[PDB]
């Protein structure tokens, strides 16, 4: 029980990292830049999480 | 036997938005409807910081004979906001309401108050005649003629 | 001519007058996407009983995600639950015997089911542990 | 502001190339050929618009742009103007302002 | 006016130890029955701080930095330490920042002034009125440019008292963080006579300020002809803040009750490793 919590929280956690983009939040990159740089700051973020 | 597909979600209905209960103004009505402003060369400088500001009252007034703005458009003003607020108050021509505009050239332009060329910021002006007008002539309104 | 002549500046330095903020009104018990000064989320909120200290505005849980919230206008606690999601089951016998089949939402109370629609209101909602069951007969 | 994804009057009110464009662009000066020093007006650009327009799309209505909140009819009014506006063409100008 | 002020004994600098004092709430959010891990500026756990006091013959009210902000703590009766003085110079040749505590208001305000060296508030003593009257204003010599200013409300405070020990224990901590004053404060009824008890209470925010000038000094003000004077009996510690790592522990209420520091000694490491605060064998 133990591990399976513990693999569980660190999986949910990682959703407040960076990745070397501008912010974690996907609606502050979108909402503050133009289409044709959120871009490269989004790819960073699927491939992080992928 | 059984398979899997299709997963869904309730997709909300309708949107929200709260703010706190904002109240605290700029006090506008002592720097547009004073008493008595000072001439041109001596134009009144006051300085407004630390308060709430409400453009919409006073672009959608028609009393105003110009309202031009340069860096920001009229609609945005109420979107946009800023660090330090001025306001040059003065009284001048009819005829030269047309030379306030930045980089031009005429006797208040080049020897009572000038525009930067990249000036930021906006001009209001407005025909206030009886307001402080005199059959006999209101002299203490006077510019300069004569500079270096 | 009465002429004044605003001299403002933009984005240089912490703002002092800003001023452009207006709020519409409250709703509850329905999945919505609010704005809580700029706190932006989806979900449905409820009355809570939470305790905040006089100087606390948010909420946040185990894993850092925001729970509860205090409304900015009247100083109110309120829940924030996620609304309802799951995966969608086709049970069937092959196809060599009938074409008919029947649907399993699972994990779901099926109070709101229908949000093909026909397999939402079709000849029973059955309600068991694992879900809603429509199609078949118990 | 003729690359893709820019941003400005021209690129985001009259001409929008798309995003995935596969193709070239080819610009030089007229300035001896088709500028006059009494000025070209002939060449009008559109200055406002409700919003931007899609990618490869062409306007052409002429109706009468609002400004201010107020509306207005006729042909013209108070912070409601004619969208087009001509170009100040003649050879005497700077660099960049010849066509 | 100001004048210099000399009458006194001379003693050496004194430190203390500074058991567990000096934390205050990182941020707003609320928790429940929660060990927390932050990183933030903090007072280290039994460290020295120094020590003024004011007794009957000493006045001491010298000009110290201010980096990365400080803890200033007070124990005090009587409401003797009324003022702060921030700036890059403190004399005209650069912005500087007043905050004062007058027995009416409360002022704050930054302009352009020229401090003299010994500047103070002085009171009149039990001048057959039995109201300790302030009348002595003597903080700069001039305010050249201004470029924001506030008052607050007028008040009445007490300016008379005398306790065997002191009552207050009033602790503040300040900081400037990117053109942001931020100041946290709060206040114990205490019996002591002179040192800072052994404790744990938090410390909540009380205030944020746009200010956005360089701060590097600081400096007290103190409530007391041109020579001889009574102070009343009081003392105040000073200790500085440096970037650690915490854990605290955030009890049903969401009020922080304990805390643990992760670089005084091997066994909090662990604890602070294990986030717990008990470790099996
Ligand atoms: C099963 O029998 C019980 C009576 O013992 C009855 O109440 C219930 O409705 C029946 N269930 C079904 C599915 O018919
Ligand atoms: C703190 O100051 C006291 C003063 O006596 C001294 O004994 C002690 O060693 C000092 N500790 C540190 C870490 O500087
Ligand atoms: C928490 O606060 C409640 C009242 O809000 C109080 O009854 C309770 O005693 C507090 N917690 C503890 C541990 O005392």
């Amino acid at each position: 029980v133990n591990q399976n919590a513990q693999a569980l929280n660190t999986l949910v956690k990682q959703l407040s990292s960076n990745f070397g983009a501008i912010s974690s939040v996907l609606n502050d990159i979108l909402s503050r830049l133009d289409p044709p740089e959120a871009e490269v700051q989004i790819d960073r973020l699927i491939t992080g999480r992928l | 036997g059984i398979y899997q597909t299709s997963n869904f979600r309730v997709q909300p209905t309708e949107s929200i938005v709260r703010f706190p209960n904002i109240t605290n103004l700029c006090p506008f009505g002592e720097v547009f409807n004073a008493t008595r402003f000072a001439s041109v060369y001596a134009w009144n400088r006051k300085r407004i910081s630390n308060c709430v500001a409400d453009y919409s009252v006073l672009y959608n007034s028609a009393s105003f004979s110009t309202f031009k703005c340069y860096g920001v458009s009229p609609t945005k003003l109420n979107d946009l906001c800023f660090t330090n607020v001025y306001a040059d108050s003065f009284v001048i021509r009819g005829d030269e309401v047309r030379q306030i505009a930045p980089g031009q050239t005429g006797k208040i332009a080049d020897y009572n108050y000038k525009l930067p060329d990249d000036f930021t910021g906006c001009v209001i002006a407005w025909n206030s005649n009886n307001l402080d007008s005199k059959v006999g002539g209101n002299y203490n309104y006077l510019y300069r003629l004569f500079r270096k | 001519y009465r002429v004044v002549v605003l001299s403002f500046e933009l984005l240089h330095a912490p703002a002092t007058v800003c001023g452009p903020k207006k709020s519409t009104n409250l709703v509850k018990n329905k999945c919505v996407n609010f704005n809580f000064n700029g706190l932006t989320g989806t979900g449905v909120l409820t009355e809570s009983n939470k305790k905040f200290l006089p100087f606390q505005q948010f909420g946040r849980d185990i894993a850092d995600t925001t729970d509860a919230v205090r409304d900015p206008q009247t100083l109110e606690i309120l829940d924030i639950t996620p609304c309802s999601f799951g995966g969608v089951s086709v049970i069937t016998p092959g196809t060599n015997t009938s074409n008919q089949v029947a649907v399993l939402y699972q994990g779901v109370n099926c109070t709101e089911v229908p949000v093909w629609r026909v397999y939402s209101t079709g000849s029973n909602v059955f309600q068991t542990r694992a879900g809603c069951l429509i199609g078949a007969e118990h | 502001q003729i690359a893709p994804g820019q941003t400005g009057k021209i690129a985001d009110y009259n001409y929008k190339l798309p995003d995935d464009f596969t193709g070239c662009v080819i610009a030089w000066n007229s300035n001896n050929l088709d500028s006059k020093v009494g000025g070209n007006y002939n060449y009008l650009y559109r200055l406002f618009r409700k919003s931007n327009l899609k990618p490869f799309e062409r306007d052409i209505s002429t109706e009468i742009y609002q400004a201010g909140s107020t509306p207005c009819n006729g042909v013209e009014g108070f912070n409601c103007y004619f969208p087009l506006q001509s170009y100040g063409f003649q050879p005497t100008n700077g660099v960049g302002y010849q066509p | 006016q100001c004048v210099n002020l000399t009458t006194r004994t001379q003693l050496p600098p004194a430190y203390t130890n500074s058991f567990t004092r000096g934390v205050y709430y990182p941020d707003k959010v609320f928790r429940s029955s929660v060990l927390h891990s932050t990183q933030d500026l903090f007072l280290p756990f039994f460290s020295n701080v120094t020590w003024f006091h004011a007794i009957h013959k000493r006045f001491d009210n010298p000009v110290l930095p201010f980096n990365d902000g400080v803890y200033f703590a007070s124990t005090e009766k009587s409401n003797i330490i009324r003022g702060w003085i921030f700036g890059t110079t403190l004399d005209s040749k650069t912005q500087s920042l007043l905050i004062v505590n007058n027995a009416t208001n409360v002022v704050i305000k930054v302009c352009e002034f020229q401090f003299c060296n010994d500047p103070f508030l002085g009171v009149y003593y039990h001048k057959n009125n039995k109201s300790w009257m302030e009348s002595e204003f003597r903080v700069y010599s001039s305010a050249n440019n201004c470029t924001f200013e506030y008052v607050s409300q007028p008040f009445l405070m007490d300016l008379e008292g005398k306790q065997g020990n002191f009552k207050n224990l009033r602790e503040f901590v300040f900081k400037n963080i990117d053109g942001y004053f931020k100041i946290y404060s709060k206040h114990t009824p205490i019996n002591l006579v002179r040192d800072l008890p052994q404790g744990f209470s938090a410390l909540e925010p009380l205030v944020d300020l746009p200010i956005g000038i360089n701060i590097t000094r600081f400096q007290t003000l103190l409530a007391l002809s041109s020579s001889g004077w009574t102070a009343g009996a009081a003392a105040y510690y000073v200790g500085y803040l440096q970037p650690r790592t915490f854990l605290l522990k955030y009890n049903e209420n969401g009020t922080i009750t304990d805390a643990v520091d992760c670089a005084l000694d091997p066994l909090s490491e662990t604890k602070c490793t294990l986030k717990s605060f008990t470790v099996e064998k």
